[PDB]
Order: structure tokens, then sequence, then C-alpha cells
């Protein structure tokens, strides 16, 4: 790969450098310093490109094509980056350019081929529908690979890829005029999405996760009116009815709940409150540690529930010891016993975990502290097993994320907004320090790279941009320091933060930045000496 | 919000 | 919110 290619002026340069570099090259774009989009991807190089991409996909004989595949991945690259970069911006006259090229991949005889050749640049066609602006556009192509599916495309994994894209295409047709204004006349399209929901052979099987993005699909149609609207209330009623919640089908089932249930009555199909009685069947299991913390889980062993309250146990002991807290809450905080709600998988918490806690799902899960203040407020901390989480309770992320309770319950006034100063560092720092103690290779590692940070930078932490080397690596430093080096500040500092005096707790952390950050280092010192 | 044919287990907490 | 797909994933 030579990402400097695509930056010539000539469009027959940058047309030769996808050519021969090939995808995997092109791939780079996507991520490549600005200097490197903005000349990659002038309105001049995209309609150059498009134009030969038309002539190249109207030659297509099927098999595949690597060229074809770079060329595609390229264009939808170039409107990547002009969501991206600001300094990105195409002209009026690319996207019909595109479009064609688009129309020529579309009307060739070999569209519909099944190969794992022709899925790797039918993907990355079907992905430039969404990626141009396209979703009104192809419509009769989205219902014929809905309906043209079956057992022997469901082989191949990138034909898997290719139709698994038109469910992108319609979740990105929701800011496309044309498609809002269109998509509720589709009958045709509604049936073979819902019929494609409702194929019993994908269950268990490679192509699953399609037929679940079909019934989220489908249940997002509801938001629409048209013709094609007693269509798609047939075909979820049919869903609903053939799948339940929690068995056979349930990605399905659940799919379309969630979206039926945000944008039309549960009533019209018999689901208003399934997500309480999907809590009781998925999470079955109760084991209670203490009156401090109590396990829901789906399928932990003994051994587990006995390992998980026992780990827990011992950081609650040395949470509470190494903050003085005397175990007195903060003020205003009735979260008296955590829950720890554990899923058997990421797959399930990905499928149960957010009806249940009306939570996103995309993240390694996350402890909900709510209003500690209302009656009736539950701690709920959110996670799932994992073959390579920590022995012997194999629940991912569970000694870090149970500090986040006890930090929020006995250091951190209010709920988890109520901070109105920077208070990242210490959150994660404290999370880290009191699961990992002295044990944090990582955070050696990161001073002796000779790129480091300063008190006054890791107190201005914050989530955007999730450099997790500063919030988690760092954050553990400037704790563990503290609290090695200063714990009668520490002290001082709680004092303003258990009553959410946050322009004290500024105010005090601003001394510390201003007076120790060369005793920051020479203590940095020491532990990189201590390693060696 | 449709899911790729891959997710990822081992993610950081929201 | 919309964001335009970056990568699909390639075969294991
Ligand atoms: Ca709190
Ligand atoms: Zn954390």
């Amino acid at each position: 790969c030579d990402v400097e290619a695509f930056t010539s002026n000539s469009s027959n340069d940058v047309l030769n450098a996808i050519k021969t570099q090939g995808a995997s090259c092109v791939n780079a774009l996507f991520s490549a310093e600005s200097r490197i989009q903005e000349a990659a991807f002038e309105s001049g190089h995209m309609y150059n490109i498009a134009k030969h991409t038309t002539d190249l996909a109207k030659a297509y004989a099927g098999g595949g094509s690597d060229e074809l595949e770079a060329l595609f991945l390229y264009l939808r690259a170039g409107y990547y980056a002009e969501f991206y970069n600001s300094k990105v911006s195409f002209l009026s006259w690319v996207t019909p350019a595109v479009k064609e090229a688009v129309d020529a991949f579309v009307n060739n005889a070999n569209f519909y081929e099944n190969s794992d050749p022709h899925g790797k640049v039918l993907s990355e066609v079907i992905i430039t529908m969404d990626s141009a602006g396209l979703q009104h556009a192809y419509l009769p192509q989205v219902t014929q690979w809905l309906t043209r599916w079956d057992s022997q495309y469901a082989q191949n994994w990138y034909m898997r890829n290719a139709v698994n894209g038109v469910f992108t295409i319609l979740f990105g047709g929701q800011w496309n005029e044309q498609f809002v204004q269109t998509i509720g006349n589709q009958t045709e399209l509604a049936k073979a999405l819902g019929d494609f929901a409702l194929r019993s052979s994908a269950i268990g099987a490679s192509d699953e996760f399609m037929a679940a993005n079909a019934g989220r699909e489908l249940g997002r149609l509801t938001k629409y009116s048209g013709s094609a609207s007693s269509t798609v209330k047939s075909k979820l009623t049919e869903i609903f009815a053939q799948y339940e919640m929690y068995g056979r089908g349930d990605a399905i089932w659940l799919g379309a709940a969630d979206t039926v249930s945000y944008y039309a009555d549960c009533s019209d199909y018999g689901i208003c409150n399934f997500e309480s009685q999907l809590k009781g069947l998925v999470l079955s299991q109760s084991y209670t540690c203490s009156p401090t913390i109590r396990i829901l889980s789906q399928n932990m062993t003994q051994d587990q529930h006995v390992a998980a309250c026992s780990k827990m146990g011992y950081e609650e002991g040395y949470f509470h010891t190494s903050l003085e807290t005397g175990r007195q809450p903060v003020a205003d905080d009735y979260n008296t016993q955590l829950q720890v709600n554990i899923f058997d998988s990421s797959d399930d918490y990905g499928k149960y975990a957010g009806p249940i806690f009306n939570i996103s799902t995309n993240n390694g899960g996350m402890y909900l502290e709510g209003d500690p203040a209302t009656p009736g407020n539950i701690p709920n901390f959110v996670a799932y097993e994992a073959p390579y989480a920590n022995p012997d309770h194999f629940v991912w992320n569970l000694e870090h994320e149970y500090v986040h309770y006890l930090d929020g319950r006995f250091d951190l006034y209010g709920g988890f907004g109520h901070p109105t100063e920077r208070i990242v560092w210490w959150s994660e720092g404290i999370a880290e320090y009191v699961s990992k103690e002295n044990d944090n290779q990582a955070a050696i590692d990161t001073i002796k790279d000779g790129s480091t940070f300063t008190l006054s930078e890791i107190f201005e932490t914050s989530y955007d941009g999730f450099d997790v080397d500063r919030i988690y690596r760092w954050g553990y430093l400037a704790v563990r320091f503290m609290f090695e080096r200063h714990k009668d500040d520490v002290n001082q500092m709680l004092i303003e933060t258990r009553q959410g005096n946050w322009a004290n707790y500024k105010a005090t952390i601003n001394q510390w930045a201003i007076l120790y950050q060369s005793e920051f280092e020479q203590w940095q010192q020491a532990l990189v000496l201590e390693h060696h | 919000e449709p899911s790729q044919q891959v997710t990822e287990i081992y993610q950081h907490h929201a | 919110d919309y964001a335009p797909t970056k990568l699909l994933p390639q075969q294991p």
C-alpha cells in the first residue's frame, strides 16, 4: 500500500492507484489524515472514477472483480470522508455520476449471482446505495434480494455481508426525503421483508442475524403511512405469533418488538410491557451475595456465583478501608443494594439487555446509578459472561465496574450527571486503582513509552475522543500517586465531592496540579525503576 | 442500527 | 444517529 499515491491531482493516477493497490489498501483512506482525504476525494476524482466504474460495471461478466470491489469501496469511502471531514465537500455533479455507476452494476445481468467473489464487490455496491444517499433509488432491488435469499446464498460469507446491506439502506433512508415519501407505499417490499424475517431456515443458521435485522427494519416501517401499512402490520403480527420473546426466534421477535414499541402502539400487537416479563424469563437466577450485592443471572454456575460474590466482597472491603468511608453513604442516596445483572454472553446481552434496561448494547456493559434520591430507584450493573473474562466468575468488566457503584454511593454526590466539573480522571482512576491495586503493567508501560500527561492534563480528561490510555491508565496513575503520597489531600477532596461542592473539588485539585507535578514525575520514575 | 455479521465481545464499558 | 458505513467484516 502507498496511501500517498491517492493524492495526485491526476484522476488517472488515482484510478491506477485504486486498481493496482486494491481494496485492502483503499481501506486506509477511511482513517487517513485530513490532507490525504482532501486530496483523494476531490470532486473531480470522484466523478472521473465513477465514470470509469460505470464502463467497467457495464462490462462485468460475473465471478467477482477485484477492481470493481476497490472502485466502489473508494467511492463510498469518499462519502464517509465527506460526512466526517469538514474539508471534504462534493459539488452537485458528483453523486449523479456515482448513481450512474451503481445503476451499471445493478442493471448488469450478473447482479444476482451467488458467489463469495461476487459478494465481495456486490457488498460495496449495496453499501454505496446508502453512503451516496441513494436509499430511494433501488427499492425494487432491495425487494428482489429479500425474496431471492435462500439457503444457497446463505452459504457464502460475502453474500451474507452484501444482502445484509439492504438493512443499512432501510435504516439510512430515514434521512432521505424521497425515501420517506415513497417507502410507506412499498407493499411488495414490506411483504418480502416480513417473509425474509419469517424464514424458519434462518434460526440457528449463519444468516439468523439478517433475519433479526429484517424484523427490526420491518417494525421501523410502522413509522410511515401509505398503502403498505396493512402489510407491515400483518407481517409483524405473524412474527409475534410465530416466534417468542424468550426462545425460538427471539432475536427476530425482539428486534421487531424494539421498533414497534417505539414507533407504533404496542397494544395493536399485544406486546405492551413485554420487557418486564422478559426480565423474569432471561434473568431467571437470583443469588444474594449479601445485603449490599444481589446477582440476577441467565446461566451461571454456583461456583461462578460464589466467586463473583467473594471477589466483589473483597473489593467492597478494600474500597471502604481505602476511601475511609465508615460505610456511610453520601446524602440523598438510597441505592442500598447493587443489582448485578449478568447475561450468558455478549450475544445474549445484545439481544435481551436493551429492552429490559432501556439501554444501548453496542458496548461492554454499563453501570446505571439512576437517581439515588428517588424512591424505588434501582442501581443496576448490566454485564455478560465471556470466555476471556477473569476467573473464576468470568463476568466481563466486573471488578472495574463494581467500583463505580461504590464510588457513586460513597464518594460522589448525586446521579452520574451531577458534577459541574470534570471528574472522569477520578471516576475511572479509582475504579482501576481499587480493582487492580498495584498490578497494572499497562500503566507502567505508558510511562515507559516517554509520552506522558501532567496532573493538569489528567484532571481535564473527558470521554470525548475516548483516549483510553489517558482515561484509564493515566487516571489510575494520578489516583494511585495521590493515595500513596498525599492521602490527606484525597480525604480533603472527598469532603467536597461527597456533598456535591464541585467548585471546591476543582479548587482543591487545582492546587495539586500546581504543587505536585515534579513529585508526580519522580513517583513515575520510581515506578518505572521498580519494574526494571 | 442493524447488526453487522461480526460484533466485538471484548469492549470497554459504555 | 446516521453514520456512513466504514469497513465490512472479512471472513476469518
Ligand atoms: Ca452518587
Ligand atoms: Zn469505568
